[PDB]
C-alpha cells in the first residue's frame, strides 16, 4: 500500500507515456465487417451432444478470489474481485446524487443520467451504441440518492474497449445541443417507470417526506416542466464540473 | 486509450468494400433464376429462328417432320415441297 484514502490503503499506479502503435497491439481483435471469408463445413454437424468432442484440455488454474485496491495518480481508486467467471461487470460510481442538488438545480442528477453514453471528445453516440451492441454488452446509468453509476456486462476479453467507453462519459463528453435536447424524452419514461413500481413509489413518497426539501428528500426524478428549462448541455456541463471528479 | 478509438474507428474503414460485398451476394442469388428465364425466352423465340437452328436447338428432337399436319402456312405442310 502506497496511499491511504479515507481509510484504505490503495497500490498506486503510476501514469506511463507510451506510443498508440505499441498499445494498439495489445487491443482485443474485433471486426465489424466481413467482408468474404473461408467457406468451413460445420464439423460436428453429425455428432450428437451427448458424445463429447473436446479434447487434451488446459488443466485448470484454480485462485481463491481477493479483492484489491489501486488508486491512480489522479485519484481514481480502483477495487477488483475476480471470481474467475466468463462475464464482467465493470462499474463506475461518482459521488454526485441528487442530495447534492440545490433547488435551482432540481432534477440535473437525474439529467446527466440521461445523457450518459451520448458523444464523447473521440466517439460519436451511434459509434458507442453500435460497438456496445456488437460486443453483446448489456448496461446502462443509474442516478440515485448519493451516486450515480455506469454499468457494463460484458464477456471479459473485451473489458479494454469496456473500460473505455465507460470512462469517456465522465472524462471528455460533448453535451452537445442538439443530443441533449433528444434526452428530454427519457424523463417522462423514468416517471412512469418509477410508478410502475409501488413499492419504489412508495420509497420515493417516505423520503420526500422524511427529510422535507433537504439532501435526501430532493426528488430523484427531474420534472418536465420547469426543470426542462436548465435541461441543457451548458447546465449539465457546469454540474459535472462542480461534483464529478476523480477524487469522487 | 487512443489505441482503442483508433480501432473503433478504423473498424468501418472499408465501407465500400462491404456494401459492394452486400449487393454481390443479392446478384448472387438471382443468379439461379436464369434457369427458368432464358428457356422461356427461346420457347417465345423458338419461331424466329431458322429450321437449321430449331433442330440443333432442340439436340434433333424437331424437325421439319414434326411440323404440324396443318402447318401455319398450307403450301408447306409435310414439307416445303409439299406432301407429295
Ligand atoms: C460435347 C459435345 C457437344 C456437341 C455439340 C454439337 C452441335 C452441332 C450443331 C450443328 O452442327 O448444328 C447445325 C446447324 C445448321 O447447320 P447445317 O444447316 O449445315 O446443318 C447441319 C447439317 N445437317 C443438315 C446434315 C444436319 O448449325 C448450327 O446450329 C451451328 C451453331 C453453332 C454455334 C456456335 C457458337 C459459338 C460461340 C462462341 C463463343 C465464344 C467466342
Ligand atoms: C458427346 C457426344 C458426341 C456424339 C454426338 C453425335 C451426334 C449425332 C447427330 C446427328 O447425326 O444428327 C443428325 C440429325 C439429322 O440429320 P438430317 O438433318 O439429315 O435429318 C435426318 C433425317 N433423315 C435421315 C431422314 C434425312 O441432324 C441434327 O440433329 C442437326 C442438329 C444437331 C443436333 C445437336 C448435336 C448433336 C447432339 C448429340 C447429343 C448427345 C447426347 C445423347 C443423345 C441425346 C438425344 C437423344
Ligand atoms: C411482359 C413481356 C412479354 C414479352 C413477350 C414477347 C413475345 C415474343 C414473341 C416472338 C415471336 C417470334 C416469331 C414466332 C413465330 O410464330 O414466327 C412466325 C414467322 C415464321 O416465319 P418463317 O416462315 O419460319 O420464316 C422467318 C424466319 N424463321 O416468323 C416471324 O414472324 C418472325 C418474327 C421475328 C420477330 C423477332 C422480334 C425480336
Amino acid at each position: 500500500g502506497k496511499s491511504t484514502i479515507q481509510g484504505t490503503s490503495y497500490n498506486v499506479v503510476k501514469f506511463q507515456q507510451e506510443d498508440v502503435s505499441e498499445v494498439v497491439k495489445e487491443v482485443p481483435h474485433f471486426q465489424f465487417y466481413y467482408i468474404g471469408g473461408e467457406h468451413k463445413d460445420n464439423k460436428y454437424r453429425d455428432v450428437p451432444l451427448d458424445i463429447p468432442v473436446l479434447t487434451e484440455a488446459p488443466p485448470p488454474q484454480l485462485k481463491k478470489p481477493e479483492m484489491k485496491f489501486s488508486v491512480l495518480e489522479n485519484g481514481m481508486r480502483i477495487v477488483s474481485v475476480d471470481k474467475q467467471g466468463l462475464t464482467s461487470n465493470l462499474g463506475l460510481f461518482v459521488h454526485a446524487g441528487s442530495r447534492f442538488e440545490t433547488p435551482a438545480e432540481e432534477g440535473l442528477s437525474h439529467m446527466v443520467e440521461c445523457v450518459a453514453f451520448r458523444s464523447t471528445a473521440h466517439l460519436s453516440h451511434l459509434r458507442t451504441i453500435k460497438t456496445i451492441e456488437v460486443l453483446g454488452m448489456n448496461g446502462g446509468c443509474q442516478a440515485g440518492r448519493e451516486h450515480i453509476m455506469y454499468n457494463l456486462e460484458l464477456l471479459r476479453e473485451y473489458m479494454p474497449v469496456a473500460s473505455t467507453l465507460v470512462v469517456g462519459n465522465v472524462l471528455f463528453p460533448r453535451l452537445l445541443p442538439w443530443e441533449v435536447n433528444a434526452c428530454h424524452k427519457e424523463i417522462k419514461k423514468a416517471h412512469e417507470r418509477l410508478k410502475a413500481d409501488t413499492d419504489q413509489y412508495v420509497s420515493e413518497l417516505l423520503h420526500q417526506t422524511a427529510y422535507h426539501n433537504n439532501t435526501l428528500g430532493n426528488a430523484l426524478l427531474a420534472n418536465e416542466g420547469r426543470a426542462l428549462e436548465h435541461f441543457t448541455g451548458d447546465n449539465i456541463r457546469e454540474f459535472m464540473m462542480k461534483h464529478f471528479s476523480a477524487e469522487r | 486509450t487512443l489505441a482503442v478509438y483508433h480501432r473503433l474507428w478504423g473498424m468501418t474503414e472499408q465501407f465500400a468494400a462491404r456494401k459492394k460485398w452486400g449487393w454481390r451476394q443479392v446478384y448472387h442469388r438471382m443468379l439461379p433464376f436464369q434457369i427458368a428465364l432464358y428457356p422461356s425466352l427461346m420457347w417465345y423465340l423458338f419461331g424466329w429462328f431458322d429450321d437449321p437452328y430449331k433442330e440443333a436447338m432442340t439436340l434433333g428432337i424437331w424437325n421439319v417432320s414434326k411440323r404440324s399436319l396443318y402447318f401455319w402456312d398450307p403450301l408447306r405442310s409435310g414439307g416445303d415441297k409439299g406432301w407429295y
